[PDB]
């Protein structure tokens, strides 16, 4: 029992290091980054600064984990439940690919992917931070090309303010859980700041709702 | 227009296989084993509960000594338990916390893990001087690792989400053989008792019997209507059971090359996440999405008991090589040893 | 395109030219194997508590 | 009329209106309070699976309210007989200790609840929101200690005071001296109200500064923040104001004429019964009014 | 490897040190087994991993103090009242305890210093013929049976070649240590144990010690030289 009692305190020593690492992980914010590949996710990750890529960045004494799974190229349904529990979902859509095709134009492909991830059974209350990148190229493209190429039902002027707001509302319309989750839309420039601040604001709202769950108020 | 001719030829060839399989269906397993008395109600009590995981448990594997077991969880740690005294022999921190499979070497010197990182990592437990360290990181798969099994201390067979299985050599780290033929992500595999063959169930609702030496598929089994989530060889080695997403189980016979029995109930609508046989092969234990594990009588296709002790989805299942215990992990971060 | 279809037909022929046994013969072994090792199944037939390594 | 209690000139009234109002009201609080507090205690003990820092605090408030409720039927006997205690000397000290400490106990474990919610809405990234279940149990024991350690003096007082052919049991008697039990009664309300009002005003201010009021479940919680601030004022202000009027009369008229206090004495004890409503309204406001 | 120690002093005090090197020192429990100039081995003290349970010999219970420093990988032993009975070669022994671990696997080189109930292990035999190529058997007996309820007898066999530190051969009743050739075998009946050598080589000569591990005041067996 001398060797049996010495193995017990090895388990107790393993026990306390499990809790110390568990506390450290619980203080980290996990975000899931999605997109259409050429949707500007590479731009976004630089703004906050094979297999799965993990990005580490901090803002106002808060630690974020951002997982990019755009290199999987597998069936999304089988591994999408591993991310059930992230604070928020960061979605990247390129506003400049409304007329480019992959056939089918690339914008409808993103709306097809956005619809699946927004109405997923595993994501019924996780907030979605929608980033619409390439707004500068989108601004110049509409001057020579009409938005009717993408959506045949559009009826409006070929101006930045009218066309861009029309794209945003078509992305928020795909949300069927209009009462239990919220979608944050941000128009992002290729060279712009305060992108991490918008992520921090939409993540703090998740924490407040998470906190109010424990206290029973919400 | 040779493509149409080849496609038309395959349809006739496929019909020939179905006709031959129908000829050999002289009777049914239910009809043959209608005479045998039933096993009766089986009640299993939770003899032990292992705590220490702070996230969902996605995989487990018993040691060949029927005393040690290794469990994988998404908090980034691979924990080796002493199932008799609940003690933790080891705690291995993984490079990537996205782990979806775990393996224990039959010798007992190595363990393996893999997941969304597309890499199977071999960990040396012997550690002639120090603690557990990684030995070989086997890269080359395109998709996520779904399963991995040790043939020996130097050979491991893995299945990935790129619709291909592989055979590795730990000493060199190269794919000795690559098994192709699946059209969907391979979700599980099960080595034969003789180690010479293995099966693999993929998301295309098909199970394929492979040859480890030759490296090409021998037999294909169909009959499921959804993704096959788990597979397990019969102790005889001439049959296996599949657990799919349509809340049903199926027992296929290697020699008969066709379905034998099905294990379905109108009460259960939740798919099976893991299946396992007993030592004698009479009981077929299957873990479901509705938080309870089930015991089926493999010879009569009748329910025999419920292992209801988990709060969340049961993800992994295992039976000791001795056969005196069943360990059931789940997403509530607890493992339970039954009977 | 044509090569992939030819490969699929080539593999399908091998699975067609295989030796099969009747279900009655195949099902007999599973019933025989289950009965032959019935006494060596602790889950099917519980052993006395003095033999359980987990009870005590 | 007039009486001398512990060498102090105390005026005591035994009014007939007491028997026809309070025992009706006191009975209603006990039957519904026992049903409410008891049920909320039954659910907490076995029907709840996970315990966190915020839920244990709501358990202590349930304990404080439960202990206050069981003393009400003993009160109802005392008012029915028109201030005729027939239960002894030591038991009388038990209940006045049991009543004043529990009333302060429930007040303490709703300012903490109010402070707990404040740190989860206005300072969500504070370390105080992730305290373990042992830290809360350590805090609760300390708060219970200051609850007992502030009201122990009621046990040391011999209070089967004779009033002619009647036995008087009362910790609230109108007389012209300074005693600590009155300062505690005033500080039971004025200090906690400031914290509750401040916390309930900053929470609503923050939940609307960031436009989170669009949500429906959030919008329900905001009203319940205002409800607890309304119930607390409704339950405790009426008794405090009358005590201020009594304190005003003693400084401007004195005890030389123990007849002017005939109205306030009947008013105070009628309004003091409202402070037991808070011990009954809490389950329908705090526990049973939560999504979980 | 591990080394370090003190020197000669007249009846005073001294502190012994050990310098771990490349074996994850933080997770190993360390002993201070000592050997007199011509007596057998004798246990002194023990400190577990993380500086938890600490044990001392009955003869050094109050005078000696064992401490470890997980940073810098150094183990200490403080000797305050040094008598004439404790002049010996102090060895440092590492040991880890889990289900299948092998305690006492590695021993330090050891250093000498001069000053100018329990289970007794008999090992009655003290000398045997030195001829090679034969099959010698070394016997041992114990005061009480070492077969514990969990079913393994805590008897360890060590071999001290003449000139170097002892080396573990067999841990528990029959389990063989790593790096030891299969010529050595272990059989026991709970109280009486034997160690069998199939073929004797030129490096098998030396003194063989037997140690118990049931109760922590653990004792050796005075050796059986070949
Ligand atoms: C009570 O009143 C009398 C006169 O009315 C006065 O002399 C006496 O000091 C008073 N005692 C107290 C304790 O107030
Ligand atoms: C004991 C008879 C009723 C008079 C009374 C009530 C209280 C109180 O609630 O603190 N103190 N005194």
């Amino acid at each position: 029992s001398a060797e049996d009692k010495a193995a017990v305190e090895r388990s107790k020593m393993i026990d306390r290091n499990l809790r110390e690492d568990g506390e450290k992980a619980a203080r980290e914010v996990k975000l899931l980054l999605l997109g259409a590949g050429e949707s500007g996710k590479s731009t976004i990750v630089k703004q906050m600064k094979t297999g799965i890529v993990e990005t580490h960045f901090t803002f106002k004494d808060l630690h974020f984990k951002m997982f990019d799974v755009g290199a999987q190229r597998s069936e999304r349904k089988k591994w999408i439940h591993c991310f059930e529990g992230v604070a928020a979902i960061i979605f990247c859509v390129a506003l400049s690919d409304y007329d480019l095709v992959l056939e089918m134009n690339r914008m409808h492909e993103s709306m097809k992917l956005f619809d699946s991830i927004c109405n997923n059974k595993w994501f019924t209350d996780t907030s979605i931070i929608l980033f619409l990148n390439k707004k500068d190229l989108f601004e110049e493209k509409i001057k020579k090309s009409p938005l009717t190429i993408c959506y045949q039902e559009y009826a409006g002027s070929n101006t930045y303010e009218e066309a861009a707001a029309y794209i945003q509302c078509q992305f928020e319309d795909l949300n069927k859980r209009k009462d239990t989750k919220e979608i944050y839309t941000h128009f992002t420039c290729s060279t712009d700041t305060k992108n991490v601040q918008f992520v921090f604001d939409a993540v703090t709202d998740v924490i407040i709702k998470n906190n109010l769950k424990d206290c029973g108020l919400f | 227009s040779e493509l149409d001719q080849l496609r038309q030829e395959a349809e006739q060839l496929k019909n020939q296989i179905r006709d031959a399989r129908k000829a050999c269906a002289d009777a049914t397993l239910s009809q043959i084993t209608n005479n045998i008395d039933p096993v009766g109600r089986i009640q299993m009590r939770t003899r032990r509960t292992l705590r220490g995981h702070l996230a969902k448990i996605y995989a487990m594997h018993w040691g060949t000594d029927s005393r040690l077991l290794v469990s994988a969880s998404q908090d980034g740690k691979l924990i080796i338990w002493d199932s008799y005294t609940t003690n933790k022999v080891h705690a291995i921190p993984l490079r990537s916390s996205w782990v979806m499979t775990c393996a224990y070497a039959p010798s007992g010197n190595y363990v393996a893990c893999g997941g969304l990182d597309n890499i199977c990592s071999i960990y040396n437990l012997k550690t002639r001087e120090g603690n557990v360290r990684v030995s070989r990181e086997l890269a080359g798969h395109t998709g996520y690792l779904s399963c991995c099994r040790f043939l020996d201390d130097n050979q491991i067979v893995t299945s990935s989400g790129d619709t291909t299985c592989a055979l590795w050599d730990i000493e060199t780290g190269q794919q000795t053989t690559t098994f192709t033929g699946h059209t969907g992500d391979v979700m599980s595999l099960s080595l034969a008792p003789d180690t010479r063959l293995f099966v693999s169930g993929a998301c295309d609702a098909s199970a394929k019997l492979w040859d480890v030496r030759e490296g090409m598929c021998r037999q294909t089994f169909t009959g499921h209507e959804s993704d096959i989530n788990a597979i397990c060889f019969f102790p005889n080695g001439n049959a296996f059971a599949t657990g799919s997403d349509d809340a049903t189980c199926r027992l296929f016979d290697l020699r008969a090359d066709q379905e034998l029995m099905t294990y379905s109930h109108d009460n259960i609508i939740c798919g099976i996440t893991s299946v396992s046989f007993s030592k004698s092969g009479r009981l077929l234990l299957a873990g479901y999405d509705d938080f309870n594990c089930n015991v089926w009588d493999a010879l009569k296709a009748d329910r025999a008991g419920v292992l209801a002790g988990h709060d969340n989805r049961v993800s992994c299942l295992g039976v000791t090589d001795d056969g005196m215990a069943v360990a059931t992990g789940s997403w509530d971060s607890f493992l339970k040893i039954w009977n | 395109s044509i090569a992939q279809a030819r490969k699929l037909v080539e593999q399908l022929k091998m699975e067609a030219n295989i030796d099969r046994i009747k279900v009655s013969k195949a099902a007999a072994d599973l019933m025989a194997y289950c009965e032959a090792h019935a006494k060596e199944d602790p889950l099917l037939t519980p052993v006395p508590a003095s033999e359980n390594p987990f009870r005590e | 009329h007039f009486l001398e209690i512990d060498k102090k000139n105390c005026c005591v009234f035994r009014d007939d209106f007491i028997v026809k109002v309070l025992p009706p009201v006191l009975g209603l609080e006990f039957i519904f309070g026992l049903l409410g507090n008891g049920l909320a205690l039954w659910i907490f003990c076995f029907h709840l699976k996970s315990w966190k820092s915020s839920r244990i605090f709501l358990f202590n408030l349930a304990v404080a309210d439960f202990l206050l409720i069981i003393c009400l039927p003993f009160l109802m006997d005392n008012y029915v007989r028109r201030w005729d205690w027939k239960f002894g000397d030591i038991p009388c000290r038990l209940m006045l200790f049991m009543l004043a400490m529990n009333r302060q106990g429930s007040i303490i474990f709703l300012t903490v609840v109010a402070v707990d919610r404040y740190f989860r809405v206005v300072h969500p990234h504070h370390a105080l929101n992730k305290i373990s279940n042992r830290t809360a149990a350590i805090i609760s024991c300390l708060l219970w200690g200051i609850t007992i350690g502030l009201t122990v003096h009621l046990l040391k007082k011999k209070m089967p005071i004779q009033n002619g052919g009647a036995n008087l049991c009362s910790s609230f008697s109108i007389c012209h001296t300074f005693q600590w039990h009155e300062a505690m009664f005033l500080l039971e309300f004025f200090l906690p109200l400031g914290i509750i009002l401040f916390c309930s005003a900053r929470i609503i201010w923050s939940l609307r500064q960031r436009q989170m009021d669009r949500h429906a479940k959030i919008k329900r919680a905001i009203t319940f923040i205002m409800v607890v601030a309304i119930v607390f004022v409704i339950c405790f202000l009426p008794s405090v104001v009358v005590r201020i009027r009594i304190f005003w009369l003693l400084h401007t008229s004195g005890t030389q004429n123990c007849e002017v206090y005939r109205s306030v004495d009947l008013a105070f004890f009628i309004t003091l019964s409202f402070t037991y409503m808070n011990s009954m309204l809490d389950p329908v406001v705090y526990y049973f009014s939560s999504p979980s | 490897v591990e080394s370090g120690g003190g020197l000669v002093q007249p009846g005073g005090s001294r502190k012994l040190s050990c310098s771990a090197s490349g074996f994850a020192f933080s997770s190993f429990g360390m002993h201070w087994v000592r050997q007199a100039p011509e007596k057998g081995l004798e246990w002194v003290a023990y400190i577990s991993s993380g500086s938890g349970t600490i044990y001392y010999a009955d003869t050094v219970k109050g005078r000696f103090t064992i401490s470890r420093d997980d940073p810098k990988n150094t183990l200490f032993l403080q000797m305050t009242s040094l008598r004439s009975e404790d002049t010996a070669m102090y060895y440092c022994v590492r040991s880890i305890y889990y289900y299948g671990s092998s305690p006492f696997d590695f021993w330090g080189q050891g250093t000498t210093l001069t000053v100018s109930s329990d289970i007794v292990m008999t090992q009655a035999t003290s000398s045997v013929p030195v001829t090679p190529g034969e099959s010698v058997s070394i016997s041992c007996r114990s005061s009480k049976s070492l077969l514990h309820s969990n079913g393994n007898t805590y008897l360890y066999w060590f071999l001290q070649r003449p000139g170097q530190s002892p080396q573990l051969l067999i841990y528990r009743m029959s389990n063989l240590a790593s790096g030891v050739p299969d010529r050595f075998s272990g059989s026991g009946s709970g109280t009486a144990f034997t160690l069998t050598i199939s073929r004797l080589e030129a490096e098998d000569v030396g003194v063989y010690y037997c140690m118990q591990h049931l109760e922590y005041p653990l004792t050796f067996g005075a050796g059986t030289k070949l």
